[PDB]
RNA sequence: ACGAAUCUCUUUGCCUUUUGGCUUAGAUCAAGUGUAGUAUCUGUUCUUUUCAGUGUAACAACUGAAAUGACCUAGGCUC
């Protein structure tokens, strides 16, 4: 589907969802020309784009790649993507997915920087819980039970599995984040404690703001 | 002028490709142990349900779960409660117990014994998981050429033996039993 | 040579191990049979990808899929499904 | 010597003929050369054959 | 065809000032401005290319003898056949009066070449086609002219008048 | 296809494809030069990838 | 018990003796790493 | 690690200005051993150093290049999904050439930076470099290409199913299933 | 080990026991013998893990081993966590020719 | 010259090398390195050739055999690698052939260093494959000190396999189960 | 054995196909693997005998130069690195040190990496098919660059008004000729001052000129 | 031709810190090793005409054996 006139959200059969951007040195030349030269021959591209195209002929056919904008794993066939203005009023707009097995889902777009920065710290925490509470254990019993893989309890990665056939790129895992609302108090400040400036309180305000006002 | 998404889930799948019955955990009653209870799984969520008054009651769902299971058994240690083995794509058996835990039930693992590389390749022994009737040992078994067998044991914690093993180099499974 | 000598003791291990590596003098018979033994191992093993496969063809049960995938890495299968 | 330099990297070279030389003693084995002399009598017909 | 020529360059001038001239006139596409790689200095003219034939045609013609770089004048400018082994020529033959027997059997490309052996004065007379040069070998070989005998046949590379050399040679004159 | 002409080195019968006697052999024959026939030597063969192309 | 002057030594020694002289010995061998002043001298 | 790598960084690359190849080795090594202590600070860092990394990968010493592939080893492991493919993929260009390397310490340096790589730009993309090697002509372009392909495969059996090179007219026995459309 | 390219590790499966590391080779990765960050424990097989030599340490196989043995966060990035025992069981020609040099 | 000799073994004959190479392993004047360095180059020369006939395979027995009960393990370790790369060098036809007069010899020195060596080619070959020889050494009723040492073979596996004999209790135990009542 | 134009037929790139591609084991296999979309070539000095990066443009390499931002430190001024102490007074260093050798600014450098520079890439990054090859010059490229987005016609710089003897006001020496023979093909919309501009509007070093939505979650 | 100036060039002559001092040369004192492996100069050697096999991406290299006389103007349906 098209997000914009440039940048368009897709998926695969293997469970991998996707967004790809037309370069900027592509929109300058498609929103300065008619799109009759481009047939003609009367455009005057930069010489390495030239240069590419008899270097690469089999792959640089139409002149110009896409960029990867976002990539995740999300381990289920999408079948739809529905992309919606507002959700119940919201500012956001969202895009809405369906999978084959019964999911539903959704990517809403972060708008702030300063939000995008403590969702990201949000999620890195919760992503090395399993680190964070066996290398705890091991010190203990150093100078004074948990196995391998408690939080995670299958022993997985998370970046490592929603890696699964690419890297993740700018999609915070929101799944992830809200595995922090189960927690026990003790739990819950024991993992805040390396963040600075932010509180347990401050953490759980966050994560829930998701679900009341940005859908 | 990037784009920076935030992923949700909003409603979970429902192909439910693994089901395993037994005693979980309690539930209201100081020694009542039946057999009635059920846990069924799909590749990424764990649900817990009740059959004693004669309809699938749901007890629990869990936390969000980051990995594909692809077995799951119920393991009856004789002479407890029934316990959860697992095998996912982190190249791993798993056994796991549900416990109350301040307010909730909960999963919590008690072994995590490495076998080869993540993820779904047909050497890793993940594909084919069988238990002992008398829940002495879990056998487990990939696409091609490996099976593993460990010996489970209950004295004062849960213990796997180092396991036992069949190497057949071109072998393709298709049923075990 | 001492640095050769492992390189070439560990391609030995990792070939028992992991059964697609090759070297330099792999056929393409050899490498084209391991692909696809891959390929249909992901096929059977991925759930979606089963229900996706197994819908698409109309076959008659989801388990009738995975042996169809799983008899396929028989190099005998396509005689044994021709001369029904 | 008009042709012995350093690099980048503080190492002798000779640009004549783009060798390398560890010390001043692999430089002096090189200039009383018969490589080195090859590429001087180059240089010299190539100077000689267009003014 | 895209390629013009530029001369007359003092080699003071590098790469990012021939650019700014050039693109007053025209879209440049590359430039490849030579250097003497020892000495490290440009040998006076560069080569550049711009984007199409009309492109470079107006340079040449707004730009030639136009404009001073350090007061030097910037100039602008652009940028197979049946052969006859005679043996055995009278020598009362002249080069002209080579053309005034050839021209009846086929059209000459160039004039022909008369060169001295043993004495024997030879000649290597060129034609634009392979047929009419067989002409000259049907009807003038072992024939009496200026009463001396002369023998015509085909001139060597071995000599002329393959089976590939008839294929190709009926191309070009196409 | 240049008359059965010979090239005593391998770097010299590279660099013949993109020469002015080359083109003339190919393009007076009907086959307008590009790397794409920046191969073969025989008059035939070029005709058969041509009419290809 | 070695004693092995090897050649690029041996140009070390006499451009050093062009230099130090021949009664300065102990500055001959503050050049050479391995040899003494009695082993430049002989 | 303990001043924090703003303080020390800008330092150290001035220093590799020297014309001295200890030094200049001697600040390739010391910013090795910087990114494995930082593990995932490393990213504030790699946009600055990657024009530091492009002058040692584009020199004639061997060591220049075996040092430069393992700063790049511990910089691809430790950014790997945070958004940075197009410093990746520069780096990806000026390392991949050096495949055809016989020395010992070489080449097994710049063979585990090329898989370190190959999570920083996922398998399919890295793939697109390996391809043409694995049936070339030449013995020894095909012995060393082997040698990554092997690597890979060890790492991902699974996920380099969906990048093959296999077309039906390429492969007899090509899985029909692939085609569906559901 | 990444040094020394006569020595070889064991790689069968692994078993359920734990290896251990000498007071000289406390801290370090087996792999790739790095000192910072640990991730997960070393198990090595059950041979490798019966009689005499299961309390020597996996790495330089003489001194008796006090510590667990951990794989570093970079080698269990890239699975050679997962690839099998990693004991050496030979000694190696450094340390042999040392030994007997000196007497 | 250990790295000269190490490539040019392939080109020297294997009977050049072990002519002069294995008698100077015999004489009483020898020093502890001296003993080291020849037995280290012996060991890289079975590497490469790979091709070893049978009357070689005997004389290096006699000098690697004695290794194997020194005093300091050192020397033992270094005697168990040569029996296990001449293993798989000469194959299994080749050394018990060697082995087998070897077992019926009348000195008690030489069967006691004969049953230790076949307990490493147990090892490095499978006691599988081992497993007729030792059972034929077992029974034997022509010789008696051939029962003795078919015997201390089985002794040395089980000291040599460790937890690993159980795979082979069936079949070690019926080779020796009558000798209980000799 | 296929020859070179039987093999060139099978493909949709024959340009593609080389001499050597049929002493493949498998011709077919390799050729259409070599025309599959977005493989990249082998690096081309496979076939050659020297040595990787062993030429002679190796000996032009300059050294390493600073990223402009990191240049705001203003380190090259505190140490210098391009071309002192005698033993002495190095031993006499040791037991009396010295202080505040460098004087760099510590929330200068902290700003350089995290405030002034987060926004901070490289002018050049390769893009994924750009292999890089022994006589490449990278530096040639990126002036190239700069040289093509500054530079405009209806632009006339000061250092080229020097060689030309062309100053600022002036119509430059071709304006003759472009009234005999007309306007620049290659673009059609360049107003000159005096042909089809104003004459006031000569100015200075300027003459010519040509006188012809916001993305899915953009961060606000 | 010469009186004759002025610039360029060689030869001859001129000439530069061509050692700060002194004594008992004022006195004294100076380089770790082992295991693996790279890079980089120089000297030295390629006296061969075909063919066959091996070898290589193609070469090369390696292993085997054996070719000379006549004439005409680089060339020979030459003997
Ligand atoms: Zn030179
Ligand atoms: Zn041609
Ligand atoms: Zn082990
Ligand atoms: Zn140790
Ligand atoms: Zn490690």
């Amino acid at each position: 589907k098209f997000l914009d006139e440039a940048t368009v959200i897709g998926a695969d059969r293997y469970g991998n969802a996707w967004t790809l951007r037309s370069p900027p040195e592509c929109e300058k030349i498609m929103s300065n020309h008619d799109p009759s030269e481009l047939s003609n021959g009367a455009i005057k591209y930069p010489l390495d784009v030239i240069t590419l195209q008899q270097k690469l002929p089999n792959t640089y056919d139409c002149k110009f790649k896409f960029q990867l904008l976002n990539h995740f794993f999300v381990n289920d066939i999408i079948t739809d993507f529905h992309i919606l203005d507002s959700l119940s009023n919201s500012d956001r707009p969202g895009c809405i997915y369906m999978g084959l097995q019964g999911t539903v889902g959704c990517f809403i777009p972060l708008l702030s920087k300063g939000n995008v920065f403590m969702m990201g710290n949000i999620e890195n925490i919760m992503a090395e819980a399993d680190d964070t509470f066996y290398l705890d254990y091991e010190s203990r019993k150093k100078n004074n039970i948990i196995c391998e893989g408690s939080c995670s309890i299958l022993g997985r990665d998370h970046q490592e599995y929603r890696s699964y056939y690419a890297p993740v790129r700018k999609v915070i895992d929101g799944d992830l984040c809200e595995n922090f609302l189960r927690l026990s108090l003790n739990e819950q400040e024991f993992l805040a404690k390396n963040l600075k400036s932010v509180q347990v309180e401050d953490i759980i305000q966050t994560i829930n703001e998701v679900r009341t006002n940005y859908m | 002028d990037e784009l920076y998404l935030y992923h949700l889930t909003l409603k979970k799948q429902t192909n439910f490709v693994h089901s395993c019955i037994g005693h979980f955990v309690d539930l209201e009653a100081g020694s009542k142990r039946e057999q009635s209870q059920l846990c069924v799984a799909t590749e990424t969520h764990l649900e817990l349900y009740d059959t004693a008054d004669g309809e699938l009651k749901l007890i629990a769902k869990f936390q969000n779960l980051f990995a594909t299971i692809t077995s799951m058994k119920s393991l009856d240690l004789p002479h407890w409660p029934t316990f959860l083995a697992l095998t996912s794509d982190s190249g791993n058996l798993s056994i796991v117990q549900i416990i109350m835990h301040a307010g909730a039930l909960r999963l919590k693992t008690l072994v995590n014994q490495p076998l080869t590389r993540t993820t779904l390749r047909r050497v890793s022994p993940i594909s084919y998981m069988e238990i002992d009737p008398n829940g002495r040992c879990i056998i487990l078994s990939s696409v091609e050429q490996n099976k593993l067998c460990f010996l489970v044991d209950y004295a004062q914690k849960l213990r796997i033996s180092s396991p036992l093993e069949i190497i057949r180099p071109h072998m393709v499974t298709l049923d075990m039993a | 040579m001492a640095e050769k000598q492992r390189q070439l003791k560990l391609q030995k291990i990792y070939k028992q191990k992991y059964i697609g590596l090759g070297d330099e003098s792999t056929t393409r018979e050899q490498w084209q049979r391991n692909v696809r033994n891959d390929t249909l191992n992901t096929l059977q093993g991925h759930s979606a990808s089963l229900e996706y496969v197994s819908l698409s063809r109309g076959d008659l049960s989801i388990r009738d899929t995975r042996i169809h995938l799983l008899k396929s890495m028989s190099p005998g299968y396509k005689a044994y499904l021709r001369e029904e | 010597n008009p042709y012995i330099y350093k690099n980048h990297s503080g190492k002798l070279v000779c640009k004549l003929c783009n060798t390398m030389h560890m010390s001043w003693s692999s430089v002096e084995r090189h200039l009383g050369g018969k490589k080195h002399g090859l590429n001087v009598l180059r240089r010299g017909i190539s100077i000689e054959k267009s003014s | 065809g895209n390629t013009v020529y530029v001369g007359n360059i003092d080699p003071r001038i590098t790469k990012e000032q021939l650019y700014e001239l050039f693109i007053q006139i025209n879209p440049v596409l590359r430039i490849k401005y030579p250097k003497d790689k020892v000495l490290q200095a440009y040998q006076g003219y560069a080569f550049i290319e711009f984007y199409n034939q009309g492109d470079a045609q107006y340079a040449i013609k707004i730009m030639n003898n136009t404009v001073r770089l350090y007061d030097r004048l910037i100039k602008v400018r652009q940028v197979p056949i049946a052969k006859l082994f005679i043996k055995n020529l009278a020598d009362s033959i002249d080069s002209d009066q080579l053309v005034k027997i050839f021209n009846k059997f086929g059209k000459l490309i160039r004039e022909p070449e008369i060169f001295y052996l043993s004495k024997l004065k030879c000649a290597y007379v060129y034609f634009e086609d392979f047929e009419k040069a067989d002409l000259a070998i049907k009807s003038l070989n072992n024939q009496l002219v200026a009463n001396n005998r002369i023998t015509v046949d085909y001139a060597f590379k071995n000599g002329k008048g393959n089976a590939k050399y008839g294929d190709d040679v009926d191309r070009l004159l196409n | 296809i240049c008359s059965n002409k010979v090239y005593n080195g391998r770097r010299t019968f590279e660099r013949h494809f993109n020469e002015e006697r080359h083109i003339y052999h190919l393009r007076c024959l009907g086959i307008e030069p590009s790397s794409v026939f920046k191969g073969i030597t025989k008059i035939k063969e070029a005709q058969e990838l041509w009419k290809n192309m | 018990k070695g004693g092995v002057w090897t050649n690029v030594e041996d140009q070390i020694l006499k451009a050093a003796v062009q230099k130090y002289g021949t009664h300065q010995w102990s500055k001959v061998a503050s050049l050479l790493q391995k040899k003494t002043a009695r082993q430049s001298e002989l | 690690k303990v001043c924090g790598p703003y303080n020390v960084l800008p330092v150290i690359m001035n220093e590799y200005t020297t014309p001295e190849t200890n030094v200049q080795n001697g600040v390739l090594k010391a910013m090795s051993f910087m990114f494995e202590y930082i593990g995932n600070m490393s990213k504030d860092y790699i946009y600055f150093i990657t024009p530091l990394l492009e002058d040692a990968l584009t020199d004639r010493d061997l060591v220049h290049r075996q040092t430069a592939s393992n700063v790049i080893t511990h910089l691809a492991l430790n950014c790997s999904g945070t958004g940075h493919e197009d410093a990746f993929i520069h780096l990806m260009n000026l390392l991949i050439p050096n495949i055809f390397e016989t020395s010992p310490h070489a080449i097994m340096r710049i063979l585990e930076g090329l898989e370190a790589l190959s999570q920083a730009l996922g398998p399919g993309l890295f793939m697109n470099y390996i391809w043409a090697g694995l049936f070339h002509p030449a013995k020894n372009v095909r012995k060393a290409f082997w040698r990554v392909y092997n690597n890979m495969y060890v790492m991902y059996q699974d996920a380099m199913v969906p990048f093959y090179p296999v077309t039906p007219d390429n492969n007899e026995e090509y899985i029909e299933e692939l085609d569906l459309v559901l | 080990s990444r040094h020394q390219f006569d020595l070889i590790m064991c790689l069968k499966q692994p078993g359920v026991q734990t290896g251990l590391l000498c007071e000289k080779c406390d801290g370090k990765c087996p792999i790739c013998d790095s000192y910072v960050r640990p991730k997960r424990k070393v198990r090595v097989c059950e041979n490798c893990s019966f009689g005499k030599q299961a309390k020597n340490c996996i790495i330089c196989n003489l001194n008796v081993g006090v510590n667990d043995a951990f794989y570093c966060w970079e080698c269990c990035r890239l699975g050679k966590d997962k690839d099998g025992c990693p004991r050496i069981l030979n000694l190696g020609s450094n340390r042999l020719d040392r030994h007997f040099e000196k007497k | 010259s250990m790295r000269i000799l190490t490539d040019k073994a392939v080109t020297f004959g294997p009977e050049m090398i072990f002519n002069r190479l294995l008698p100077i392993l015999l004489d009483r004047s020898l020093e502890d390195q001296e003993r080291h360095l020849m037995i280290k180059t012996i060991d890289r020369v079975l590497y490469q050739l790979g091709d070893l006939t049978k009357p070689y395979v005997h004389k290096i027995l006699v000098v690697a055999a004695p290794l194997l009960i020194d005093e300091d393990p050192m020397v033992r370790s270094t005697g168990q690698e040569i029996i296990t790369n001449l293993s798989t060098v000469a194959g299994l036809k080749t050394i018990l052939t060697v082995m087998r007069p070897d077992i019926e010899n009348e000195d008690e020195y030489v069967r006691n260093v004969t049953s230790r060596a076949a307990a490493v080619v147990a090892k490095a070959l499978g006691v599988n494959q081992l497993l007729p020889f030792i059972n034929a050494a077992c029974h034997s009723r022509k010789s008696w000190k051939a029962r003795h040492t078919g015997i201390k073979i089985v002794q040395q596996i089980g000291i040599l396999l460790g937890i690993g004999v159980l795979n082979h209790l069936t079949g070690l135990m019926s080779c020796i189960k009558d000798c209980l009542m000799d | 054995k296929p020859s070179l134009s039987q093999l060139k037929s099978q493909v949709p790139y024959p340009q593609i196909i080389e001499w050597y591609d049929c002493d493949a084991r498998y011709p077919g296999l390799l050729a259409s693997i070599k025309c599959t979309k977005n493989v990249i070539p082998v690096p081309s000095h496979w076939q050659s005998k020297k040595e990787y990066l062993s030429g002679r443009s190796l000996l032009g390499k300059r050294p390493f130069e600073l990223p402009d931002i990191i240049k705001k430190t203003n380190i090259e001024q505190m140490r210098s690195t391009l071309p002192e102490k005698s033993l002495k007074e190095a031993s006499r260093a040791r037991v009396q040190p010295k202080m505040g050798a460098l004087d760099l600014d510590y929330k200068k450098l902290h700003d350089v990496f995290f405030k002034i520079g987060a926004n901070w890439k490289p002018d050049h990054l390769l893009c994924f098919g750009d292999v890089y090859y022994e006589n490449r010059n990278l530096f040639e490229e990126t002036n190239w660059k700069r040289m093509v987005d500054h530079k405009r016609p209806g632009r006339i710089s000061q250092e080229l008004r020097a060689i030309m003897n062309l100053p600022e006001g002036q119509l430059p020496p071709w304006c003759m000729k472009m009234k005999d023979i007309g306007l620049p093909t290659g673009y059609p919309d360049l107003k000159i001052a005096g042909l089809n501009w104003d004459i006031t509007n000569l100015k200075g070093d300027v003459y010519g000129k040509i006188i012809p939505r916001n993305y899915f979650g953009a961060l606000i």
